[PDB]
């Protein structure tokens, strides 16, 4: 998985 | 180039861009209509933030695509094409914390306008950090932390700690920490210090906030995930 | 543009730019490459045209999409953005199709290749027929029909039935028969006829080209299903 | 469905 921005 | 184009048409306009996923046309647009002057609203804040989120999104991907191959290479085409698609990347970026700073952070007087910039602003320099390279970098990497700490300040003084920009704020700065400032401590204690926070205070929130609030709170714990 | 860039950096640079997804990219690479008057190999011509489908691709759906919001509406915005959309649409229409009349096709000796850059010129005079209104539209329809009708006629004398250029043409000519031409039935006689027709032939090919050929014989099934 | 082209 690649980590989550928003 | 939009200057001829009404306010209100360059908005709607922004709106169909949207729905025909013409990101470019909807960030153009929405560049118009910052520079028509006037404050943005909320709705208008959230339209200029996922047009260039989209734009810049696109182009980080390809440079993530050409950097790795670079890097497995390491003719000079492989670091041409990548220094291009950098230089597009870095244009989009100064053209966002161009708007930023003229005018839209010195007229933001509201925690929500104010906390969206900032965000915004420590988003692209953190986007600028992502290619920079030695300690010119180093000036990067302090404007996104600079941007990203004022916001963070002005949204523990003025916002629950569920608010989603608030929350938002805390997941990107948190990615800044672990992937840029080479601080992964930070990054896992500033997203646990998140969750917890807002967890305490979703009691508070009718069926759409707590909605709004546990969507970026289930982004927190997919990185805490990944993380840890 | 791309004129101070060697040939063979412009191909190199085009299989980039599919790998990073960048198909604007791709294609001005590859209109660099044909504007250096070389005939393009098979793989090249594979490349020129999936950069081109790609872009097109894109500005169709977006069209469709503002023509459906123009369409439930009947301000002047949305008839204006979707004429933007269409404008530029057609621009990328008349490079391609300029591309194979300065020089590809004239140069094509080979049937491959030949019919392969007539396959693209009816694929783009359908694209504009999408468009088109009135009679206008007449002529652009029956260069569709036309180019589409001398590719067929060379790919039956010329090549087997199961070449996946002569399974793909037939399945563009008989959506264009389908929805361009109000010509359902015909639609639906050539993509049974070149279904079985193929079918016939694959007890001739290896495992490699076995695969290439159903591959596309499954969008004329699929498209059989849908019609009938 | 959405026809099929290629
Ligand atoms: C879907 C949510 C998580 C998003 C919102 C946004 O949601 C809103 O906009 C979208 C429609 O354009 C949502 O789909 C909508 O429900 C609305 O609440 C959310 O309120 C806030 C502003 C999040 C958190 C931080 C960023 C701003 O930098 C942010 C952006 C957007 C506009 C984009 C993602
Ligand atoms: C995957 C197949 C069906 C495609 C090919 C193409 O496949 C080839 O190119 C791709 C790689 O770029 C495939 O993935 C590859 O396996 C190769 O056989 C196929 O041979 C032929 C030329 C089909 C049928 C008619 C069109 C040309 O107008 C066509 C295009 C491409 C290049 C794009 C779709
Ligand atoms: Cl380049
Ligand atoms: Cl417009
Ligand atoms: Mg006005
Ligand atoms: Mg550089
Ligand atoms: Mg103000
Ligand atoms: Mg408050
Ligand atoms: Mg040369
Ligand atoms: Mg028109
Ligand atoms: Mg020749
Ligand atoms: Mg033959």
């Amino acid at each position: 998985k690649r980590r989550k921005s928003v | 180039a939009m200057g001829s184009m009404e306010r209100a048409s360059l908005i709607q306009k922004a709106k169909l861009a949207e729905q025909a996923e013409r990101y470019e046309d909807m960030a153009a647009f929405m560049k118009g209509a910052v520079e028509k002057g006037e404050e943005l609203s909320c709705e208008e804040r959230n339209l200029l933030s996922v047009a260039y989120k989209n734009v810049v999104g696109g182009q980080r991907a390809a440079w993530r695509v050409l950097s790795s191959i670079e890097q497995k290479s390491n003719g000079p085409e492989v670091r041409e094409y990548r220094e291009k698609v950098e230089t597009e990347l870095q244009g989009v970026c100064d053209t966002v914390l161009g708007l930023l700073d003229s005018h839209l952070i010195k007229e933001a007087g509201d925690a929500e306008s104010r906390v969206f910039y900032l965000k915004m602003k420590g988003d692209y320099y953190r986007y600028l950090a992502e290619v920079a390279t030695g300690d010119d970098k180093k000036r990067i990497i302090d404007s996104a932390r600079s941007a990203y700490q004022e916001a963070m300040d002005i949204s523990k003084k003025e916002m629950p700690p569920t608010n989603p920009i608030r929350l938002g704020l805390a997941l990107n700065f948190s990615v800044f920490h672990y992937e840029i400032a080479n601080s992964p401590e930070e990054a896992i204690s500033l997203a646990k210090t998140t969750f917890d926070e807002a967890m305490a205070d979703l009691h508070t929130l009718s069926e759409d906030s707590y909605k709004d609030s546990t969507l970026i709170m289930q982004l927190l714990r997919d990185n805490l995930t990944l993380w840890t």
